[PDB]
């Protein structure tokens, strides 16, 4: 068999500029008469399926933009992107097919960007929710950058670190930004027995974090 | 236009079998070997075999990690393509995908088309239907002009479920979550962003679908959270 593998295994550039990423294969992929070697590209961007973008190592796809371009010979391949952009978030995944078919474990391309504050919403349980038991306060952080970020819930001007549960979008293929979201479940009876309820904010983009509250008193 | 639909898949117990169906239309099926291709949640693609086209006889070739355990076949009179997967265990999970391959050597080379892949998972856990909760504001606007609402997916197993909002009207502005997995049940929360302007005056409702229990929610999000 035939092991493909890929390097590095993710890398990050801002739009506009180029990147390369390499691909190797356990054993020559060239066919000695007609010459080419039997190595594909393919681009999945987050949540879709994969789309064909190189064959024959060097054939580019009819449609498939010119900034892609595939290079190499028999065990040594490379994919170039030049001038990136933001939709070009996806992971790159080389394949063989010179004898049956193997994939590589492909390489991530991230998108770097300017860095871009997350606007804060808060929402107390449904009263649905409630009819079961339990009882969630859910805070979405949407758009902002860099990902890193915190969030710290407080109940009654009390810290709560329990039963809080983070959830990150991946980049967004138009803007490069992130999202997520804060959720903390409590029963219906704790719930029940606190009034103020917030989720605070601390990104790099300020030094002062961004406060979102109710107190279900004033529901 | 080329279209490749696959279907099956679900949830199957460690040890059981499952059978992987793919629906092909747009092209002369019996001129092309198609391969299955599958994807771990967050991990690479796998090859997993090929049945060869008309010229080649139909022949079958298989992965070292699932030969002797999948098998591939092909109904050349309905152009549908088949998996058949047994004794599954857990690594099995992953979206399988239907792919359309080469049709000779000195043409070209590639997997072109690629149906959208239907989910397997291999549990012992049992299937559990979602709650769908809706997030509307609570009694507290605030520096309006955009509003932000959502929908908390709650308890289901197992994955995947989906959610659209306008039944995909909404699309841009929308962002959903990736799902969390707690004990053996998952929790997941989709958030839409739209003008003031737009609601509660028109409404917004938050579909879901999970395939795997067969059920489709529809909620609208009605104004007076809290
Ligand atoms: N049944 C086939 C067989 O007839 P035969 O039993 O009488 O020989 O072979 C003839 C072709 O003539 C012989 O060619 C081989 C050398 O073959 C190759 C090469 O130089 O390597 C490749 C041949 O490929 C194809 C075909 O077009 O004929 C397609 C191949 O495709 C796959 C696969 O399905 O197996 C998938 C593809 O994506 C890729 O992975 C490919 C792999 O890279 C090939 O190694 O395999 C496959 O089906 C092969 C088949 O396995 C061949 O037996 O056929 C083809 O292009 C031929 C040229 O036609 C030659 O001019 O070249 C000679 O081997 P040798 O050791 O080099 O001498 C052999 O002596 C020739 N008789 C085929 O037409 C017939 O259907
Ligand atoms: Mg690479
Ligand atoms: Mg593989
Ligand atoms: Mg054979």
């Amino acid at each position: 068999d035939i092991v493909m593998s890929q390097f590095p295994s993710s890398l990050a550039v801002s739009a506009g500029e180029k990147v390369t990423m390499s691909c190797k294969s356990s054993q020559s992929l060239l066919n000695s008469r007609t010459r080419k070697s039997y190595l594909a590209w393919y681009q999945q961007k987050p949540g879709q399926f994969p789309k064909l973008l190189i064959y024959w190592a060097a054939t580019r796809e009819s449609g498939v933009p010119d900034r892609f371009t595939g290079s190499g010979s028999g065990t040594d391949f490379t994919l170039t992107i030049s001038s990136v952009q933001a939709e070009d978030l996806a992971v790159y995944y080389c394949k063989q097919s010179y004898n049956l078919r193997t994939f590589g474990g492909g390489t991530k391309l991230e998108i770097k960007r300017a860095d871009a504050a997350p606007t804060v919403s808060i929402f107390p349980p449904s009263s649905e929710q409630l009819t079961s038991g339990g009882a969630s306060v859910v805070c979405f952080l949407n758009n902002f950058y860099p990902k890193d970020i915190n969030v710290k819930w407080k109940i009654d001007g009390s810290e709560r670190q329990n039963g809080v549960l983070n959830s990150w979008t991946d980049q967004d293929s138009k803007d490069s930004t992130y999202s997520m979201s804060s959720t903390l479940t409590l029963t219906k009876d704790e719930y029940e027995r606190h009034n103020s309820y917030t989720c605070e904010a601390t990104h790099k983009t300020s030094t002062s974090p961004i406060v979102k509250s109710f107190n279900r008193n004033e529901c | 236009e080329v279209i490749l639909v696959e279907s099956g898949g679900g949830l199957v117990q460690p040890g059981g079998s499952l059978r992987l169906s793919c629906s092909t239309s747009g092209f002369t099926f019996t001129d092309y070997y198609m391969s299955w291709v599958r994807q771990p949640p967050g991990k690479a693609l796998e090859w997993l075999g090929f049945i060869r086209n008309k010229p080649k006889g139909y022949t079958t070739e298989y992965s070292a990690s699932v030969k002797g355990r999948f098998t591939i076949s092909r109904d050349n009179s309905q152009s549908i393509l088949y998996l058949q997967m047994n004794t599954l265990r857990a690594e099995d999970s992953a979206t399988y995908y239907c792919v359309r391959d080469i049709y000779s050597f000195g043409s070209r080379d590639g997997m072109d088309y690629w149906g959208q892949g239907t989910s397997v998972t291999v549990s012992s856990a049992k299937t559990t239907p979602p709650s769908v909760y809706p997030l509307a504001p609570g009694s507290a606007a605030q520096t309006n002009s955009m509003v932000t609402l959502g929908c908390l997916v709650k308890g289901y197993f197992p994955e995947p479920v989906t959610v659209t909002w306008n039944s995909g009207s909404l699309s841009s502005g929308v962002h959903t979550f990736p799902a969390v997995l707690q004990s053996d049940l998952y929790t997941l929360s989709s958030s839409v962003t739209v003008p003031s302007s737009t609601w509660p005056s028109e409404t917004v409702t938050c579909n879901v679908a999970h395939p795997a229990s067969s059920t489709k929610v529809d909620k609208k999000i009605v104004p007076r959270d809290c």
